[PDB]
RNA sequence: CUGCUGAUAAGGUCUUCAAAA
RNA sequence: GGCGAAGGCGAAAACUUAGGCCAUUACUGACGCUUAGGCUUGAAAGUGUGGGGAGCAAAUAGGAUUAGAUACCCUAGUAGUCCACACCGUAAACGAUAGAUACUAGCUGUCGGGGCGAUCCCCUCGGUAGUGAAGUUAACACAUUAAGUAUCUCGCCUGG
RNA sequence: AUUGGGCGUAAAGCAAGCGCAGGCGGAUUGAAAAGUCUGGUGUUAAAGGCAGCUGCUUAACAGUUGUAUGCAUUGGAAAC
């Protein structure tokens, strides 16, 4: 049950000799609600092909996401170009705080409450990479014990 | 143990610490060596004792009248190191003073914050166990 | 304080180990 | 054992490139410099990991996984690998490698598939192609066996990688990373450690040198899907090789000259 | 192998849509 | 290619004089970095007084071209360009990148001191260049002489 | 833009230097304790804010209990 969405249809085109060619390029995210999340941006001639396309990119690149309590485990900034996207653990009740691509990109890929802002730019694209980055640099409170040879997160 | 090349510090003791670590986390570089002084070896202690370091040596001139400090980074088998990022927080200038209930919480607990107090400097934990704070050094997650 | 000289000089090591099957 | 450590060394197996041209991160499979001027390797190192990638080869040919082997490089390299091909039935590509061979499996699956179908149309023959359309079908077919003569015997994407010189074979090695397939190599002191997974520090300038790295892993599939070996666990009479034609052999690399600075000024 | 060679009134279409097969 | 902090410095010599690089078993023992205000210098044009004036040439006159030419071309031509003494204090005064300090792959030249002693070449310490990964950037690109990791101080910016 | 921005090409590094005052500043020892941390005490009027409860047909509203911040003094801590 791998749920989508789309976040962008833009109408880029080209110039050639005499007339300009018209492409729609959509900005879809793929993801289970369970851990799997990925986003596909994909350029047609026509809206369907388009989403086919992009729906095929998405699949293609899934990443694996992991939660605590239904939240994110610690503060984070993501940076992606200029668009700087600041996540921040919630407790059960809050829900999604987030609004547009940050909130698609939670809600596919599962997080039930999360703080978020958009500190940079307002580009869908951008502000996805960002959110992306933040939610791939976190750390697990296992990896970190790991390296740091403590207790399975024990004091 | 014998050197080749000169060695020195900026004037700055937290921070020309951070710089050297982040530096030789940033190009794999496992060894690296500065000046020392009683701060850097107690924070380094400290470090050592938190096992984001392997080890850290002290080491005398054959005059007794420079010191300097050589330390190394704890490096896994696939050589990723355990330090992910490191902040400074009380730089020169404007010095940041917080009482315990300020006291931060780095990354969630996964972090440490390294506080001197009064009793040398201290982990953020045991500054909340025993219940007082002071002068806060830097970020270390 | 911590010097163990561990010695882990083996960058770049293989990660797969042996082809299996499912 | 495998080999003999004076044979790598009468092989020279042991040398690099000139010390200008080297890849720093490649610094652990080189002892500290000396007076060589063409990067000696550490020999100790060079035979644990032909070891660990000979046993990975083994294993991979024992449990039917289907390897390439990829040299487009001299014309020694070229027959050296249609000899293991002729060899062990290992799927290989001497001519250049086509963009997309692993990633855009399926129409390259297409032109294989047309190919094989071409072949067994002309082998069937007919009175209907005369001269001029059976000349045409014959150039056809010397094409599509040129190009793909060695990837029309697998039907499904290889479970491993063996290339000659990762630096000429960037993309072979770029297709197998992001396809997350292994990939062996010899690197030679100026390739990136990080794209390859089991690295083999050797030659790759001489002729004697690859070879024998290479009918050594021929020898691995060869002893995996069991025929007698060619030159591993053999002894020195067996092992011994000639220098092709056309004092000591020169592995210098030289023609400086040609690298001017890049067209500019105003 | 360097002569000469200046200007072109105003406002404007044209992408409806992927929900999907 | 060299020197200076910048503007700038190229026929020869003398006198006076400023800074810099390398090695120091020597001495003082933190005396250092930045710097609001202040002071010093600051291409060319321009000003005032006195000299000088070969060449060139703003302004000016004429001949051409042109629909017109107060411009491009040509022939003449004053101030000016030159020196001394006083001002002016502006430049795309640009590396369009303030100064200081510590750290971070490599490769190719070149200039100076020092180590060896034909040149050439090797090593060390510095100056000036090209190529180039990590890293940074909106991209171009920067990349140990940073636009990288950080600190200190000053100046500056807040839509046209 | 202290938390929380920038100055090669988008607005922004003074033309450059010598620099007083200011800001910052190598290593070690001792003292004091001006900053810093912490304990006791006095006070920071009532109303207002937040939490609990009662009464108005429930609410709005009214009432009631708890609830901080800073300053001063005194007693300790000595890492910066
Ligand atoms: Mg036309
Ligand atoms: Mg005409
Ligand atoms: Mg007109
Ligand atoms: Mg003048
Ligand atoms: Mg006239
Ligand atoms: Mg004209
Ligand atoms: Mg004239
Ligand atoms: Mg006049
Ligand atoms: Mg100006
Ligand atoms: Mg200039
Ligand atoms: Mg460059
Ligand atoms: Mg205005
Ligand atoms: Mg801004
Ligand atoms: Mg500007
Ligand atoms: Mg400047
Ligand atoms: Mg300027
Ligand atoms: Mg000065
Ligand atoms: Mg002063
Ligand atoms: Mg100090
Ligand atoms: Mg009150
Ligand atoms: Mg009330």
């Amino acid at each position: 049950e791998f749920e989508e969405r789309i976040v962008k249809l833009k109408r880029i085109s080209k110039t050639t000799k005499g007339g300009r060619n018209m492409r729609f390029s959509v900005l879809v995210v793929v993801g289970n609600r369970k851990g799997k999340i990925g986003y596909g941006i994909a350029k047609a001639l026509e809206v369907p092909n388009a989403i086919k396309k992009a729906i095929k990119a998405a699949h293609n690149s899934l990443h694996t996401i992991e939660i605590h309590k239904g939240s994110i485990y610690h503060e984070v900034i993501g940076r992606s170009g200029a668009s700087r996207v600041l996540l921040k653990p919630a407790p059960q009740g809050t829900g999604i705080i987030a609004g547009g691509a940050i909130r698609a990109i939670i809600e596919l890929a599962g997080y039930s409450d999360i703080y978020t802002k958009n500190l940079g730019r307002n580009t869908p694209i951008n502000m996805i990479h960002a959110t992306m980055d933040g939610i791939l640099k976190q750390l697990s409170p296992r990896r970190v014990a790991i390296l740091r040879n403590k207790n399975l997160n024990e004091l | 143990i014998t050197t080749t090349k000169p060695i020195k510090a900026h004037f700055d003791p937290v921070a020309d610490l951070l710089t050297k670590i982040n530096n030789a986390r940033k190009a794999k570089l496992m060894t690296v060596t500065t000046i020392a002084s009683k701060l850097k070896i107690a924070i380094l202690e400290i470090l050592v004792k938190e096992g984001y370091l392997a080890n850290f040596q002290v080491l005398e001139n054959k005059s007794k009248t420079k010191r300097i400090v050589t330390f190394n980074l704890k490096y896994t088998q696939r050589r990723i190191p355990s330090i992910n990022g490191v902040k400074q927080i009380s730089k020169p200038g404007l010095r940041i003073y917080r009482p315990f209930e300020k006291l931060p919480l780095v990354l969630n607990g996964l972090g440490i914050a390294i506080i001197s107090t009064s009793d040398g400097v201290m982990t953020d934990k045991v500054a909340r166990l025993k219940k007082i704070g002071g002068e806060i050094l830097a970020y270390v997650w | 304080m911590g010097n163990f000289d561990s010695v882990q000089a083996n960058p770049y090591r293989p990660r797969f180990k042996r082809f299996n099957a499912e | 054992e495998l080999v003999s450590l004076a044979k790598l060394g009468e092989m020279r197996t042991h040398v690099g490139m000139v010390k200008r041209y080297w890849n720093p991160k490649m610094g652990f499979f080189i002892e500290p410099e000396r007076k060589h001027n063409n990067d000696h390797f550490v020999l100790e190192l060079q035979r644990q990991s032909l070891q660990t990638a000979y046993n990975y080869v083994k294993e991979v040919a024992q449990n039917n996984g289907q390897i390439l082997f990829v040299g487009t490089k001299n014309d020694y390299v070229k027959k050296l690998v249609n000899n293991i091909a002729k060899r062990v039935d290992v799927a290989f590509i001497t001519q250049r490698w086509l963009g997309g061979t692993l990633t855009n499996f399926k129409t390259l699956s297409i032109s294989i598939n047309k190919l094989n179908k071409l072949v067994e149309k002309q082998a069937e023959n007919a009175a209907d192609l005369t001269k001029k359309e059976n000349l045409m079908l014959s150039r056809e077919i010397e094409r599509l066996e040129k190009f793909f003569g060695g990837v029309k015997s697998l039907k499904r994407l290889p479970n491993l990688l063996i290339v000659d010189d990762p630096v000429y074979e960037k993309n072979a090695v770029a297709e197998a990373n992001i396809l997350r397939i292994p990939v062996v190599a010899l690197c030679n002191t100026n390739t990136n450690p990080e794209l390859v997974d089991f690295i083999i520090p050797a030659n790759n300038h001489q002729p004697q040198s690859t070879c024998l790295l290479m009918n050594l892993l021929a020898d691995a599939v060869a002893e995996a899907k069991a025929m007698p070996t060619m030159f591993a666990y053999k002894p020195d009479e067996e092992i011994q090789i000639e220098i092709p034609q056309k004092k000591q052999i020169t592995s210098q690399r030289l023609n400086i000259t040609r690298n001017p600075e890049v067209l500019t000024r105003e």
